[PDB]
RNA sequence: AAUUGAAGAGUUUGAUCAUGGCUCAGAUUGAACGCUGGCGGCAGGCCUAACACAUGCAAGUCGAACGGUAACAGGAAGAAGCUUGCUUCUUUGCUGACGAGUGGCGGACGGGUGAGUAAUGUCUGGGAAACUGCCUGAUGGAGGGGGAUAACUACUGGAAACGGUAGCUAAUACCGCAUAACGUCGCAAGACCAAAGAGGGGGACCUUCGGGCCUCUUGCCAUCGGAUGUGCCCAGAUGGGAUUAGCUAGUAGGUGGGGUAACGGCUCACCUAGGCGACGAUCCCUAGCUGGUCUGAGAGGAUGACCAGCCACACUGGAACUGAGACACGGUCCAGACUCCUACGGGAGGCAGCAGUGGGGAAUAUUGCACAAUGGGCGCAAGCCUGAUGCAGCCAUGCCGCGUGUAUGAAGAAGGCCUUCGGGUUGUAAAGUACUUUCAGCGGGGAGGAAGGGAGUAAAGUUAAUACCUUUGCUCAUUGACGUUACCCGCAGAAGAAGCACCGGCUAACUCCGUGCCAGCAGCCGCGGUAAUACGGAGGGUGCAAGCGUUAAUCGGAAUUACUGGG
RNA sequence: GGAAGAUCGUCGUCUCCGGUGAGGCGGCUGGACUUCAAAUCCAGUUGGGGCCGCCAGCGGUCCCGGGCAGGUUCGACUCCUGUGAUCUUCCGCCA
C-alpha cells in the first residue's frame, strides 16, 4: 500500500501508477509514495511552486 | 554558467567592497548598500560558523566570478598541490586570464574581462584565447589583438587601472597595452580581507 | 483518386470492388465469419501508368456508422452503390446526408443486383435515384447499371473512375494526419496507418503524436502499398515512426502533425447547415475525422452554430464535421470549423456582423488575414495552427505590404494608426494631468494605453511614432516635443516669496517647509522641480543652494591643484572658513557631477573645466 | 618529487550524565522519474527474459597448384557488310581474366554473453612427463612409377533439398617403389621411415621443334635449435550455512596390460584396505575469477559496469570427425522442444556478431558511411574480403569548457509587496545613452590524420648475361568514410538562448494573504484545533546552474562487529 | 474495432419506491459546552447550466437535472427504447 500526496487525484478502480520510496510516519505500514506526474497518475494540477515535485508543467503566462 | 543579475546587492550580502561595477566610480555609496541586502536586509542577523565561513567562501567566489563546480576543481588540485592550499588556491584562482586582463588593467570590470576575453581580443604568444579560466604561466607576455585595438573600452579602462593603483608582481608597459605576467602572487602581498582557511575548513568536512 | 464504397447493407459494396480491383476487401476473422463488412477495408488497385487509385470500403450499419465518418475524411470522389432488390432504403439516404455534409465534390452512382431484378425495375430505380440524388445536393451523377456477379456493366463502370480528377491542395501546408489504425508489424516497428490531410512528409521528418504528445522520428514509409522517400497529401499513408510511443497506448482520433499544437480548446464556432432545424443549447454527437466527441449546441445569429466539447480536441479552420443526434439515429446537421478560439459576448450586437465577416466573405487566408487585422492584433501561433501554414506560406503575410510584425503578433496599417492615435491621445491626457512631470515612461505609457495587448507589438508600434518624430524623448523620458518642462503659476507663487529669502542664503527642505507653512513633501517636490529648472542645486539631499555659491566653491577647489597638488579637508579652515560637512558635500556633488574623483587619498580631475589657461 | 593526513549535528528527560539505536551533513553511479533545456569536446549507453526472432550484412581468398571457358575484353582463321579499311558474323582458352569444380591456406583468430562453475575455475609462486601450422637458424635432400576422381558428357530421381547410373580427364589431390641418418625402436647387432612442383627472364646449345638447358624467386620432405602458443602437475590464496557430521567401491595405494602429444584409476584385470573430515569432509544456498572501480586518514568495507588477462557457453542434450590447433557461434551426425515451406515423399532454421523487431522492465541507441588509417585472412604482388576497427546518428546519462551580453545610468519612475500610512523593497534592476559579437545563423578561405602503393629511371647485388628479380636513391600521377572537418576571415543585429530546489532547528535564507488538527507537508525532531516564518498562494531571499530536485545503491561518519579500535 | 456486462441522485453508501419521493447508516455545517475536540440532546444539509453587467472566493433572470436524450403515462430515479464516462470478460488487429 503506497500513499497519495497532494491535494486532491484522479486515481479511482484498477489505474496503474508507477511508486517510488520514502515513508510517512503516520501511517504505519506505507513504505512508499506514488509519483505525481508520472503514467497514468496525473500531476496536481493548480499549484505554482515546487511543482517539479508533483508533476504539474508551468503556467504559459 | 555566468551570474547576469544585479551585481551590487551581491556586493552588498557581504556588505563589503566587492568591486562588481566600477567604471566611473569605484564605490557607489549613493546605491545604499549596508542598508538594503534584501526586504529583511536592514535587520541585522546573527551568523553562525557555517554562515562565516560560507558566506566568505560565496564572497571571494563572487569576487572571482567564478561557479561553485569549477571552484571545488580549483580546491582539489589545490590540495592535491604541494604547498598551503589556502595560498596556492587563491594564487592558482588567480592565475585565470580574465583576473590577469583586469590586474593589467585594462578592462572595467572582471565580469567586462569575460566579455574582451570570450570575445577574441586576448593574444598570448601570438595565439588567441577564448577561455576565461586559461591559467596564464609564469613570466609569459601577453597582448591585445591588432585589429582588436582601437577599441574605446580599452584606455577609457586604462585611466581607472592607473587610478587603482597597480599589482607588483606584474609588469605592464601600457604603451602597446602589452604587458608581462611574472610570478605567481604570495597570500601576503594582496587582499588582507579574505581569510581563505574558512575556506579550506569549509572543504575539509 | 481516393474512392469510397457507400451505400446500405448488402448492396453489393465489397463484390463491387472485388470486380474492379480483384482485392477480398474483408480481413477481419469476423467478418469472414458473418459475411459482413464490420470495420473499414482498403483495396488499391495498382496501374501500368503508374498512378494507384486508393478504395476505401466503409460499413452501412447504423451501429458501425461511427466507422464510416472516420473514412469519409479526405475523399477525392464517392461511390454509392445502390441494389435494385428495395432500391433507396433509408441507410442510402444516411450515407448520402454524411457524404453531403463531408462535402464530398462527385459522386458516381453504381446499381447492383441487374440480374436479380427484370429490366422494368432497372429504370423504376433509375428513376427513383434521379430523384434522391437532387435532394441531396449531387446533380451531376453518373448511372452505371451493373451486376458484379457476372461482371455485366464493370467495363463501363472501369473507364469513369480512371476520368475522374484529383482535387488537389495548396502547395505549403503543415502535415496533419489521420491515425486510422495502430498495428505492429513485425518487422520494422510501430506502423501507424492513417489519411494524410495535407502536406508532404520524407523519411527525416520529425512528427508530434497527440495525446502521447511526443516528437516521434519516421523510420520508414508507404505510400499507397508502395515504398518510397517522400509521401504526399491525398493518399492513405502508412507511416512507420520510431519514438516513446507504442501502439497500445495509440487510440483511432490521434493526430501526427509537424509542429507542437496549442492546446486542445472545448468551444468553437462553426458555420451550420442542417437538414432539418436545431434546438438552442442541445446535447449531440461530434463526429470529425476518426473522432467521436459528444457536445452541447448553441444558435447564434443566422447559420452560425457554436459547439462545445467535453472532451477537448485539435481543429483547424475550414474543417467539415458532422453534428448527429446525441442518441444516433439520425444524421441532422453539419459543421464547419470556423473560430477556434470564441471568447465571452458572443449575442452582443456589434459581433455577429463581424462574424459574418469571417466566414462568408472568406474562402482564403490571405482574405482570412485581413479580417482577424480588422478584429485586432493575429498571433502567429493560432493562425498558423488555424491555417496549417507552412514556414514558406507563413512567409507571405511578410510580403504583403503594410504588415507590422513584432515578436508575435501581425497588425494593419490601418488599426496600426489607429492605436498610434489613441496612444497618442493618452499621451496627451497624461502630460495635462501631469505639468510638472518630464514626461511619462516607455512601459507606463503601454499600461496607461492598451494594458491587454501584446508587449511586443505595442511598443514596437511606439517605436515606429519614435521613428516618424511623433514623439520626441529624452533621458528616456517620452514627452511631446512641444513640451518645455515650464510648470505651472501654482509652484512659482510659493517661488516669488522663495526668491528673496534663497538668495541672501539658501537653507534645508524642511526649514523652508517651515518658512513658508508648506507641507514638506509637497515643498521639497516643488523645489526640485525649481531645480529641473536651474535656479537651486542640492549638493545632497535635502539641501539646497543657488548656483552663485557653486561657482564659487569651485573658486576654493581652484587653488589646491596648483597650491597644493593634493585635496585635502585642511584647506577648508585655512582658506574661506567654510565647514568641513560643507566643503565634503560639496566634493560628493562634485564628484557625482565629474568635476572632481574621488581615489584613496586624493580627488583626480580628468574631465573638467577647473583648469586654468597657465 | 611520488605524498600532506582522522571535524560533527538532531532525537529518549522537567533538567543531567551515561548506554544505545534511528536520522542528517560527504563522496559516488552503466542509474531511473519530475520540471526545465543554447552550444562544443571527451566518455558511456539492456543492470530485467542465456526469452522468441522478420529482413539485410558479419569469412573468405589463390589462375604464380590444376583440368577448364560460364561471363567480359582483346587477338586469330574466316564470314564480307559497305563507310572498300569503318563495319557485319561464325569459329577460336590462344592472351588479359574468371563463374562453377578439385586442391592449398583460412574458417580453432577476430566479435558476443556470464547461463553453468565453490573448483575441472582464477591469482600468486614453483615444477617435469609434453606437443607446437604459418615465423626464424643450421644441416641435407627433393629420385623414380601408378590407379582414380570431381568438374565435363549421355541418361535419370525428386516441388524443393540434394542425389544416383554409365563413360572421360588433371593436379603441389592420393598410393606404391627407390633413397636417408645426428630421426624411431632396440643393451647392441640390426630392422624401419619422406618429398611436389610452379613462375619470370634468357646468349650459346639441345628442340618427338610440345619441350629439354642456364639463372633467379617461391613452393615440398627430414632432423636438430630459437621464439611463440598450448596441455599437465604441485603449494598457498579465493563465499555463506553445523537449524548439513559423517562421506567415498575406481573413488585410496600396488603389479601388469591398454590408452594419451605427455605424467596420471585416464581405463581394465588381479591384490591390499584404504582414503577425506571440528585446520569443517559430504550436502544445501548464492557466484564467473583477476589487474582493479568506489569509499576510507588508514586498517578495512562494498564491488568486478567501461578497458586488459584467464575460464565457461553458442536453441536444449549428447557424440565424434577433419585438423598443428575444436569435441568447433554463422561446421558434421542423432535426439528434443519451437518456428517455416512443401507437390505430403520430404526438407529447412538457430542474432549471447552488427543493426533492428516483439516481449519483460523504472530504464538503456542507427534496419547508417568507409575499408582512408591500425590490425587480421589469403595472395609474389596488385588487390579482394573485414558489422574487427575508424567514424558518424541518437540520449543532458556523466565529466569538462563556453554563452545567454559589457560599461554608464536616480527626482530611486511605473507596476508588485510591505507599512507605523511618514515610507521601505524589488532596484542600476528596468528604461535611456555609449560599446562589443564569443557561440549560434549566413558566406568565403582552409590544415593534419597519408604511411605507402603504382609507373618510370639510376646505381649496386645476382647471374653465362647490359635480361629477370631484390635492395636503396631520383622524377611523375594518385590514394579521406569523417567532411559543408579542426581552424581562420568577412556580414548583420543584443540581436536567437535560465532554470530547479529551498527559506522552523539540524542547514545558507522571512514577511503578508487563504485555510482552521480540515486541506496538506514531513530525512529526523515534528507543523496545522481562527495571528501557521513548517500547509497553499504571493512578495523577498538563499543554494546550485544547462541543469535542479526526488527515488534506488555502496562506503563514510558508525570506536554502531571495535585487528589498528568496544565491552 | 466487435460482442456480452457492471456502475454513474441531491455530501457518501444501502434498502427501496407510477402520486411528483421515502427510510436507515455515516459525513459535513450551525447551536448548547470548552483551548479545540470526543461524547450527549437540538437544527440543517439540492446541484448544474444557458443569457446578461464585475471577474468578484460575484450579482439578476430563466431553465434543466438519478450519466446524456426520447417514448409511455394524467404523473417516471422506478416502465421502455437509444447512447456516453469509467470499467470487467472474450474475440481481432498483419504497410
Ligand atoms: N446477384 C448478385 N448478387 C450480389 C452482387 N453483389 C453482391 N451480391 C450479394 O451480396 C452478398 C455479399 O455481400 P456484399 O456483396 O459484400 O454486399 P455488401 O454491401 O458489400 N456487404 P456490407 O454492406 O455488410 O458491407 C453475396 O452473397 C451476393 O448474394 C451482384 O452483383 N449480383
Ligand atoms: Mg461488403
Ligand atoms: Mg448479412
Ligand atoms: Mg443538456
Ligand atoms: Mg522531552
Ligand atoms: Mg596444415
Ligand atoms: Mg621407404
Ligand atoms: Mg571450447
Ligand atoms: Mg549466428
Ligand atoms: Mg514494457
Ligand atoms: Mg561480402
Ligand atoms: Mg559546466
Ligand atoms: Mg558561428
Ligand atoms: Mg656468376
Ligand atoms: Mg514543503
Ligand atoms: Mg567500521
Ligand atoms: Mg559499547
Amino acid at each position: 500500500t503506497s500513499y497519495i500526496g497532494g491535494e486532491g487525484h484522479n486515481l479511482q478502480e484498477h489505474s496503474v501508477i508507477l511508486i517510488r520510496g520514502g515513508r510517512v510516519k503516520d501511517l504505519p505500514g506505507v513504505r512508499y509514495h506514488t509519483v505525481r506526474g508520472a503514467l497514468d497518475c496525473s500531476g496536481v494540477k493548480d499549484r505554482k511552486q515546487a511543482r517539479s515535485k508533483y508533476g504539474v508543467k508551468r503556467p504559459k503566462a | 554558467a555566468r551570474y547576469l543579475g544585479p551585481k551590487l546587492k551581491l556586493s552588498r550580502r557581504e556588505g563589503t567592497d566587492l568591486f562588481l561595477k566600477s567604471g566611473v566610480r569605484a564605490i557607489d555609496t549613493k546605491c545604499k548598500i549596508e542598508q538594503a541586502p534584501g526586504q529583511h536586509g536592514a535587520r541585522k542577523p546573527r551568523l553562525s560558523d557555517y554562515g562565516v565561513q560560507l558566506r566568505e567562501k560565496q564572497k571571494v567566489r563572487r569576487i572571482y566570478g567564478v561557479l561553485e563546480r569549477q571552484f571545488r576543481n580549483y580546491y582539489k588540485e589545490a590540495a592535491r598541490l604541494k604547498g598551503n592550499t589556502g595560498e596556492n588556491l587563491l594564487a592558482l584562482l588567480e592565475g585565470r586570464l580574465d583576473n590577469v586582463v583586469y590586474r593589467m588593467g585594462f578592462g572595467a570590470t572582471r565580469a567586462e574581462a569575460r566579455q574582451l576575453v570570450s570575445h577574441k581580443a586576448i593574444m598570448v604568444n601570438g595565439r588567441v584565447v577564448n577561455i576565461a579560466s586559461y591559467q596564464v604561466s609564469p613570466n609569459d607576455v601577453v597582448s591585445i589583438r591588432e585589429k582588436a585595438k582601437k577599441q574605446s573600452r580599452v584606455k577609457a579602462a586604462l585611466e581607472l587601472a592607473e587610478q587603482r593603483e597597480k599589482p607588483t608582481w606584474l609588469e605592464v608597459d601600457a604603451g602597446k597595452m602589452e604587458g608581462t605576467f611574472k610570478r605567481k602572487p604570495e597570500r601576503s602581498d594582496l587582499s588582507a580581507d579574505i581569510n581563505e582557511h574558512l575556506i579550506v575548513e569549509l572543504y575539509s568536512k | 483518386m481516393i474512392i469510397a464504397t457507400a451505400g446500405h447493407v448488402d448492396h453489393g459494396k465489397t463484390t463491387l470492388l472485388q470486380a474492379i480491383t480483384g482485392v477480398n476487401a474483408d480481413r477481419l476473422p469476423e467478418e469472414k465469419k458473418r459475411g459482413m463488412t464490420i470495420d473499414l477495408g482498403y483495396a488499391y488497385w495498382p496501374q501500368p501508368d503508374g498512378r494507384v487509385p486508393g478504395f476505401i470500403d466503409v460499413p452501412g450499419h447504423e451501429k458501425f456508422l461511427s466507422n464510416m465518418l472516420a473514412g469519409v475524411g479526405g475523399i477525392d470522389h464517392a461511390l454509392l452503390v445502390v441494389a435494385c432488390d428495395d432500391g433507396v432504403m433509408a441507410q442510402t439516404r444516411e450515407h448520402l446526408a454524411i457524404l453531403q455534409l463531408t462535402g464530398n465534390p462527385m459522386l458516381t452512382v453504381a446499381l447492383t443486383k441487374a440480374d436479380r431484378v427484370d429490366e422494368a425495375r432497372v429504370d423504376e430505380v433509375e428513376r427513383q435515384v434521379k430523384e434522391v440524388l437532387r435532394e441531396y445536393g449531387f446533380a451531376e451523377a453518373k448511372l452505371f447499371i451493373t451486376a458484379a456477379t457476372e461482371g455485366r456493366g464493370m467495363d463501363a463502370l472501369r473507364e469513369h473512375l480512371l476520368q475522374l480528377p484529383e482535387r488537389e491542395h495548396a502547395s505549403q501546408h503543415s502535415f496533419r494526419l489521420a491515425i486510422d489504425r495502430a498495428f505492429t508489424v513485425k518487422g520494422a516497428g510501430l506502423v501507424v496507418t492513417g489519411t494524410a490531410l495535407s502536406g508532404e512528409v520524407k523519411v527525416g521528418d520529425s512528427l508530434w503524436l497527440t495525446g502521447v504528445n511526443k516528437p516521434m522520428r519516421v523510420r520508414a514509409l508507404h505510400a499507397q502499398n508502395q515504398p518510397t522517400e517522400t509521401a504526399n497529401a491525398g493518399q492513405r499513408i502508412a507511416l512507420n515512426i520510431a519514438g516513446d510511443a507504442e501502439k497500445e497506448q495509440i487510440n483511432r482520433g490521434d493526430w501526427l502533425l509537424a509542429d507542437v499544437p496549442p492546446e486542445p480548446f472545448t468551444r468553437v464556432i462553426v458555420e451550420l447547415q442542417t437538414h432539418t432545424p436545431l434546438t438552442q443549447w442541445q446535447p449531440l454527437h461530434i463526429h470529425h475525422a476518426a473522432s467521436h466527441v459528444t457536445g452541447r449546441v448553441s444558435l447564434l445569429e443566422d447559420n452560425l452554430a457554436e459547439l462545445v466539447f467535453d472532451t477537448p480536441l485539435w481543429l483547424a479552420d475550414n474543417d467539415r464535421l458532422v453534428l448527429r443526434d446525441i442518441s444516433a439515429r439520425n444524421t441532422l446537421a453539419g459543421a464547419r470549423v470556423v473560430m477556434l478560439n470564441p471568447p465571452r459576448r458572443g449575442k452582443r450586437k456589434p459581433e455577429y456582423l463581424q462574424w459574418l465577416a469571417s466566414l462568408a466573405r472568406a474562402q482564403s487566408d490571405a482574405d482570412a488575414l485581413s479580417v482577424h487585422l480588422e478584429r485586432g492584433a493575429v498571433n502567429l501561433a493560432d493562425f498558423a495552427w488555424a491555417r496549417q501554414l507552412n514556414g514558406e506560406g507563413m512567409r507571405e503575410l511578410l510580403q504583403q505590404p503594410g504588415y507590422i510584425q513584432a515578436g508575435y503578433s501581425l497588425l494593419n496599417a490601418p488599426v496600426a494608426a489607429r492605436w498610434q492615435r489613441k496612444i497618442l491621445d493618452t499621451l496627451a491626457t497624461y502630460h495635462e494631468q501631469h505639468r510638472d512631470e518630464p514626461g511619462p515612461g516607455r512601459e507606463r505609457l503601454r499600461r496607461m494605453a492598451l494594458p491587454m495587448e501584446d508587449e511586443a507589438l505595442v511598443l514596437l508600434l511606439i517605436e515606429k511614432m519614435r521613428e516618424s518624430g511623433d514623439i520626441h524623448s529624452h533621458h528616456g523620458w517620452l514627452h511631446l516635443p512641444d513640451h518645455k518642462a515650464g510648470f505651472s503659476e501654482e509652484q512659482q507663487a510659493i517661488w516669488q516669496k522663495a526668491e528673496p529669502l534663497f538668495g541672501d542664503e539658501p537653507w534645508w527642505v524642511r526649514d523652508l517647509a517651515k518658512e513658508t507653512g508648506t507641507d514638506e513633501q509637497a515643498m521639497r517636490l516643488t523645489l526640485r522641480q525649481a531645480a529641473q529648472q536651474g535656479i537651486i542645486t542640492a549638493i545632497v539631499k535635502d539641501r539646497y543652494y543657488r548656483n552663485d555659491r557653486i561657482v564659487e566653491f569651485a573658486n576654493m577647489i581652484r587653488d589646491l591643484d596648483q597650491e597644493c597638488g593634493s585635496t585635502c579637508a585642511a584647506d577648508f579652515r585655512d582658506r574661506l572658513g567654510v565647514g568641513r560637512k560643507l566643503a565634503i558635500q560639496i566634493l560628493e556633488y562634485f564628484d557625482r557631477i565629474g568635476f572632481t574623483r574621488r581615489r584613496g587619498n586624493d580627488h583626480l580631475l580628468r574631465d573638467a573645466l577647473l583648469f586654468p589657461e597657465k
